[PDB]
């Protein structure tokens, strides 16, 4: 596309600049361009891809939630205000779905199939789960069940690899488990599964902290605290 | 209150 | 343009929704559409227009400053990193200039010429000054002097009307004086003019506070505090 | 530090 004429390294450089400038739409476009060069991504480059799209979709999700809340209130004693709330919620929703589809497209063409190391494959499968989960957040139709199942299937594949190939303190493994637990609680109507996963993940990570350097310890304990925060919220 | 998922780092 | 098919009232409604959702690009597009209906804008609608574009250009200005700083540092012992910093700063700059040109275009076609009340005319002329000032912030070429003069001329016309037609505590008058003082200090290399304007404005507003209701007092004193904040910074 | 201009309200 539009980034076809720019060097891979220049796209990566500009993604980093865009991050510094809090220009996340630009950052995402640069990283899409980099992915479309066809080479595999390093860990740092996967981080750039992740940060860019998370920030873009994060803003869309926040906006969608505001508009959905206004829409719900409109449908309670409420005075008729016409189609505008629904239309605008739909506009934001369509854009959000578009971003999710873009990310899923990159993963399918061809990041996942070329990812053979545990860190890359688990990261990409987690990402696939996450973006299906974001699609599930706004789904209501004939397809909501299939979207949920797609998220589940991606997370489960990631989980299976992570358990076999990574230590329990690995940040990617931990972040995957965190997000899959959120899936269970928020999407799949499975709070007990969520709690069980968060508890087991936390406990197995705790038991492996002794193997870590000071820096790795910092990384693992940060995510462990998020598991604990959710457990506190959920129980 | 919403559950926390993995943040950016 | 793209908003041509939407009712004016629906554009206004959606601008308000976009504001709630912190979707300022959408908000600006809705308000551009509303302006292009050709009717004059009320005070509330002028506020929507203002908020939308201020937030959009504000993000661009912040990004531009980050990138300009990186660029300046690159040009000091600095290792050569190629054209990317300049290119990306230029990209953001061009987009910023585009937004400014869009706002100035709305003002010229035909908001200012139809504005005959002091509140509307002063507001629009202030806006014209502001967006020329933002153009001046990034100008370096043959045209920087003319851009500065364009800002000056708009602010001066606004000032002349505001002094004749509005009380010294009027928030539009106060905000105009605040921004023109910033112009003097930051753009026109006239710190003494800036300080003088801020001082005189503050003092004349102080003397008129007694005429105000509690609510109007709140509005005027907020802006007066900003004058004071700048005076503290500048002296 | 940069001068403060009129904020959104
Ligand atoms: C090395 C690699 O492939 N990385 C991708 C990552 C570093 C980690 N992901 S993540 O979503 O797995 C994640 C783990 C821990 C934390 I705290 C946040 C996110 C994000 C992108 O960078
Ligand atoms: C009534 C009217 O025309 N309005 C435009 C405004 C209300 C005021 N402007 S402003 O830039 O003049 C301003 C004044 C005080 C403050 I505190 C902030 C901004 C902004 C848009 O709404
Ligand atoms: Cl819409
Ligand atoms: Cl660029
Ligand atoms: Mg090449
Ligand atoms: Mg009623
Ligand atoms: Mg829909
Ligand atoms: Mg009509
Ligand atoms: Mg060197
Ligand atoms: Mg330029």
């Amino acid at each position: 596309g539009a980034m076809g004429s720019m060097e891979r390294a220049s796209l990566i450089q500009k993604a980093k600049l865009a991050e510094q400038a809090e220009r996340y739409e630009d950052m995402a476009a640069f990283m899409k361009g980099a992915v479309e060069k066809g080479e595999e991504l390093s860990c740092e480059e996967r981080n750039l891809l992740s940060v860019a799209y998370k920030n873009v979709v994060g803003g869309q999700r926040a906006a969608w939630r505001v508009l959905s809340s206004i829409e719900q209130k409109s449908n309670e004693g409420s005075e008729e205000k016409g189609p505008e709330v629904r239309e605008y919620r739909e506009k934001v929703e369509t854009e959000l779905q578009g971003v999710c589809d873009t990310v899923l497209g990159l993963l399918d063409s061809h990041l996942i199939k070329e990812a053979g190391d545990a860190e890359s494959r688990v990261f990409y499968l987690k990402m696939k789960g996450d973006y299906y989960r974001y699609l599930a957040e706004v789904a209501t139709g004939d397809d909501k069940k299939r979207i949920i199942d797609s998220a589940r299937s991606a997370y489960q594949e990631a989980m299976d690899i992570s358990k076999k190939e990574m230590p329990p303190t690995n940040p990617i493994r931990l972040g995957l488990a965190l997000n899959f637990s959120v899936f269970h609680y928020e999407i799949a109507n499975s709070p007990e599964e969520a709690i069980s996963l968060a508890k087991t993940t936390f406990d197995e990570a705790m038991a492996d902290l002794h193997t870590l350097s000071e820096d790795s310890y910092k990384d693992s304990t940060l995510i462990m605290q998020l598991l604990r925060d959710n457990l506190t919220l959920w129980t | 209150q919403r559950s926390t998922s993995t943040p950016n780092v």
